DNA sequence: ACTAATAGATTAGAGCCGTC
RNA sequence: UGACGGCUCUAAUCUAUU
């Protein structure tokens, strides 16, 4: 059990979820998140159970406006809800509340009781918090090693953003000269050619 | 056209990313500092400008494309250190004061006073005061700029007051005596939300840069708390550079009198910086020439502790023999020194046939093995945005003196393409040596009553 | 105003923008004939603006929706323009003198590359 | 607009007492929403519940007993109540029945 | 000394007797701050190099020629360096103060 | 002839603090005499001197 | 077929109905097509295992 | 004597924009 | 001067010939 899962709204809170999972990889925790493997699909549903139910050791909810009513992020909540359940860990699910215009309000039903983490006014803190509580739970954890981020960062978030070994033709702005007149001619003009002539 | 390839910057923990932006939004800067003391001044109403956005300096502030702007998580979670509204030395300065100082119809005693207004209220501030103000700040309005500056223009609507010349580089040469950085901001480059400054839109910026502007401002009031954000690896050991530019001291009488400031970057990571000599054509006699290295080239000595076994000296302007025999047998001996001159000297621009985007930053046009190109501008594979909107042109880079290896010189420029600690980019388009060299040949001919050893970058 | 199908001369809100090339021979690194891409704008398309810095602001905000392609085939065009019968074009030094040059920008080879990523 | 009275309860310990409420209350009128006979069938019950007490719920009344305290479902619903009690002001927005003697 | 003494007095250290010679917890827990070995700027003055100063018997002349050692490392630091340092800590060995002392 | 007031006095124009420090100020400890007894007695001290 | 006429999805919800490929197949479609028809009462597991 | 040179090919200032 | 571009505008100078 050492997964860390993230639910969240999957093009909008990729800002935090990016910086917040490879906060998280690079303090060296383990995290789930849509946004950290390649070759998805099949991996969607049907093996999300498996990392929860075996690998999932911790629920880093991502509160926001966004994440707020949302069928991919209340369906995975409402697993964490039961996963919850058959282990003794009340302390399972951690909401991580983010976005200003969502107020504290409007927090949905299964993370209302639970204590939240504070984002929304500074990043640094909530990162804080989080590693505190961790540490005060005795959450399984590897040794620090932001590589493990930097390797999930060039993989996914710079697979499609690197160079390729690619023959290309470019044009330029050179006109090369192809032949010369055969002879330069000094015109030995000895007082024939006007002094002040303007020869151009 | 070989592809030179993109180099590497460090950060925390020994780490080695591509990006500045990137890689401290994610991994921090090398050493570990804990908190940064503001000291502040400015107008009454400028207070309520830094003090309510610097909060907002430590927020996220989000970027529209992560990929072309890259993330930046706030200021304490990117640089691991503290900012908060303390040690804020609110040297409350008076619009009338300024009122009566602004307006005068002189072109440097106008700046030459209205900076010593401000010169002579940090000074006693770091001197009697108690505050350990690491990074000055000295916000100054955007009338006085407008009015005060080169070759200053004062329109005549509200006439009132009658009688180098810029604002900036008088500001920080005179600092030098006093030994203090200082970060100095204008016009919006804070209060850009809600300035309006023309009509309601915000001219001077917008929330797409807004995530790396706030990049650009942390980084800029960081670096100088003695603070080391990013440090080069590709640099061998050994090797010296010298990116000296020299420039016009005066602007009447004499126009053949100049000075270089050569820069003097270590193979330590230390961006350290020269005084050179001041030389009057266009060349350094080999009076000023054999000072210049003499000096420069002996920090090695006591730095490292031997001389560099490289000296890859840098400049704008060719070389001649004169220059360059006095810098021979002043000082290197059994030691390589180069002469390398980098210009925009002719356009060679290659546009992209079949596609729509423009070449790739990287790209080496090979001459001669004394002379090729460098496209250190153009478009870059992370990002996946050019760094130059328009289509680039290259730095003709050819060795002017002396015998060396073009490529392994090329991605050595290249490498000083990323130690820019005045904005947060993925590159700079010329290198640290030559491009730092021109600002501190701005500021140590404000004035000509300096004794500068080879300070550092953050007084200027 | 068409070249082979590319647009050499155009609009811009009420200043019409012209593609103009500056020629400085060189004999390094090689015999060549160096071009220069500029922009130029007139009035009504007959007398150029007689403002260096409205004519560099102009220009600023002309290629604000110029790229790379934009700029080859008007370059290529232009320059095909000037090609004198089939793959050259000769300057004339005398009677009977001429100084032939490639039409075609030389072409430059490379192995690295973007993979486009639209 | 809120005008459905929901009623909290657990479990079918009460089930039995809130519909022989509901018949009295929602046969003398009131909007009367219960988990067990007004519950959406086949739908979340952790999504409705929250969508009803967040929007839909005018009153909520809680009923006090033995089993009906302690549970974590009932306890869900009591604090996001307050927390609508709090974005309403209403102290008596939250009405406890002692129904358990 | 420092690395031993530096990073001393963040721990609690107990005396003969705290009625009289109180103990403090430690600087993090007393002086709400971070001082320990980070940011130490060693600037090695070798014996030597102090030796061919001290070597000098013109107390008139050797007293000045001690202390233009340490201040012109300190302002090279201080202008013509990167590292920050807040309070500079110059250990002179007990024979410095010894000799040039009146 | 004490360096104290040269050493402090001729950074008035850089105005750097630096804190005069001793070697038998700070190394209490490993200061021995020729007798076993060393003259500076700073272990009870150890505490409000370290204040 | 799922898009035509689907209807309702009264899943047997056996103790081994839900490691299926098939039952998780026709589940995968469904939560496409649910999103699709705009439906929450769509999915309606019977609970039949004791 | 260099007085003027008209081109080579360098050489900073320096305002002006565009938005990485 | 948060800045990095890009060009644009001036001026000066070394190098040979009215």
């Amino acid at each position: 059990r050492n997964k860390i899962f993230i639910s969240h709204a999957t093009p909008d809170d990729n800002d935090f979820t990016r910086w917040l999972a490879l906060k998280l990889i690079g303090l060296g925790y383990e995290v789930w998140c849509d946004i950290l493997f390649l070759d998805k699909g099949v991996d969607f549903w049907s093996n999300i159970e498996k990392v929860i139910r075996e690998d999932t050791c911790k629920f880093l909810l991502v509160s926001s406006s966004y994440s707020n009513q949302r069928e991919g992020v209340l369906k995975e909540l409402a697993v964490a809800a039961k996963v919850k359940k058959q282990l003794k860990d009340d302390k399972f699910i951690i909401p991580l509340a983010i976005d200003e215009q969502l107020s504290y309000d409007d927090i949905n039903i299964d993370i209302v009781r639970l204590n939240a983490i504070d984002f929304k006014m500074s990043w640094a803190r909530g990162l804080k918090d989080i590693l505190e509580a961790f540490e005060k739970q005795k959450v399984p954890k590897e040794v620090a090693d932001a590589s493990k981020s930097n390797l999930l960062y060039q993989q996914i978030f710079l697979h499609d953003k690197s160079v390729i070994e690619k023959e290309e033709i470019y044009d330029s702005n050179w006109l090369s000269i192809l032949s010369f007149p055969e002879e330069l001619r000094f015109h030995e003009y000895n007082w024939m050619l006007p002094k002040r002539f303007d020869v151009r | 056209l070989i592809y030179i390839e993109e180099p590497k910057i460090l950060f925390a923990h020994g780490q080695k990313c591509t990006d500045a932006r990137d890689g401290l939004a994610l991994f921090g800067p090398l050493n570990n500092l804990y908190g940064i003391k503001s000291g502040v001044i400015g107008t009454k109403q400028g207070l309520k400008i830094f003090r309510d956005y610097l909060d907002h300096i430590q927020k996220p502030i989000y970027n529209s494309n992560s990929i072309t702007r890259p993330m930046f998580p706030g200021f304490e979670a990117v640089f691991d250190c503290k900012w908060e509204s303390t040690g804020i030395t609110f040297k409350e300065v008076t619009n009338e004061d300024i009122g009566k100082f602004l307006y005068n119809s002189s072109t440097h005693k106008r700046t030459y006073d209205l900076v010593s207004l401000f010169i002579d209220k940090i000074i006693s501030a770091n001197k009697n005061e108690d505050e350990n103000v690491d990074v000055w700040f000295v916000i100054v309005p955007d009338e006085i700029y407008k009015y005060c500056r080169p070759n200053s223009v004062l329109p005549k609507e509200m006439v009132q007051t009658k009688a180098d010349a810029q604002f900036h580089d008088q500001f920080k040469a005179r600092l030098l005596k006093h030994t203090i950085p200082t970060q100095i901001f204008r016009e919006s480059t804070l209060a850009w939300r809600d300035f309006k400054n023309a009509f309601g839109l915000p001219i001077r910026d917008f929330s797409k840069i807004e995530g790396h502007l706030a990049w650009t401002i942390s980084t800029a009031a960081f670096y100088k708390a003695g603070g080391k954000p990013w440090k080069l690896s590709d640099v061998r050991n050994g090797v010296c550079y010298l990116g000296l530019v020299y420039k016009k001291v005066e602007k009447s009488k004499n126009p053949r009198n100049a000075c270089c400031a050569a820069q003097m970057f270590l193979d330590n990571g230390d961006g350290t910086v020269f005084k050179g000599e001041v030389g009057p054509q266009y060349h350094l006699e080999p009076k000023e020439a054999k000072a210049l290295l003499s000096q420069s080239l002996q920090s090695y000595k006591e730095q490292i502790g031997e001389y560099p076994k490289e000296v890859f000296i840098h400049a704008k302007t060719r070389f001649n023999h004169q220059e360059w025999d006095a810098f021979l047998e002043v000082t290197p001996k059994e030691t390589n020194l180069v002469g390398v001159t980098i210009s925009k000297t002719k356009p060679l621009k290659l546009y992209k046939t079949e596609g729509d985007y423009t070449i790739l930053r990287g790209n080496a046009y090979v001459v001669n093995e004394r002379s090729a190109f460098l496209w250190t501008v153009g478009y870059v594979p992370k990002i996946q945005t050019a760094l130059s909107m328009e289509v680039p042109n290259p730095l003709f880079i050819e060795i002017n003196k002396g015998e060396a290896d073009i490529k392994q010189v090329l991605k050595d420029i290249l490498s000083l393409t990323k130690l820019n600690y005045n904005a947060c980019i993925f590159a700079d388009g010329e290198p640290v040596t030559l491009r730092f060299a021109d600002k501190i040949g701005e500021i140590l001919t404000a004035s000509t009553d300096i004794k500068t050893p080879p300070l550092a970058f953050k007084y200027y | 105003d068409k070249f082979e199908k590319t647009m050499l001369v155009g609009k811009q809100k009420d200043k019409n923008w012209h593609f103009a090339i500056s020629g400085a021979s060189k004999l390094y690194p090689f015999p060549v004939l160096m071009i220069s891409s500029h922009i130029f704008f007139t009035a009504d398309g007959k007398k150029l603006i007689d403002s260096s810095s409205v004519q560099h602001s102009s220009r600023r905000r002309q290629g604000k929706n110029w790229w790379n392609n934009t700029w080859r085939t008007k370059l290529l065009a232009f320059i095909k323009y000037l090609s004198d019968d089939d793959t050259s074009f000769y300057l004339e030094m005398g009677s009977e003198e001429k100084v032939f040059v490639s039409n075609e920008p030389v072409k430059f080879k490379g192995n690295v590359s973007y993979n486009i990523p639209e | 607009m809120r005008n459905k009275i929901f009623i909290s309860h657990a479990t079918p310990d009460d089930n039995d007492f809130t519909r022989w409420l509901a018949l009295k209350l929602i046969g003398l009128g009131y909007e009367v929403w219960c988990d067990i006979l007004f519950l959406d069938k086949g739908v979340d019950f952790w999504s409705n519940i929250e969508k009803v007490i967040r929007e839909d719920t005018c009153k909520f009344l809680l009923v006090s007993s033995s089993y009906s305290n302690q549970r974590e479902g009932v306890l869900k619903e009591l604090a996001v109540a307050a927390k609508v009690k709090k974005q309403l002001k209403d102290d008596k927005f939250i009405i406890p029945l002692a129904i358990d003697e």
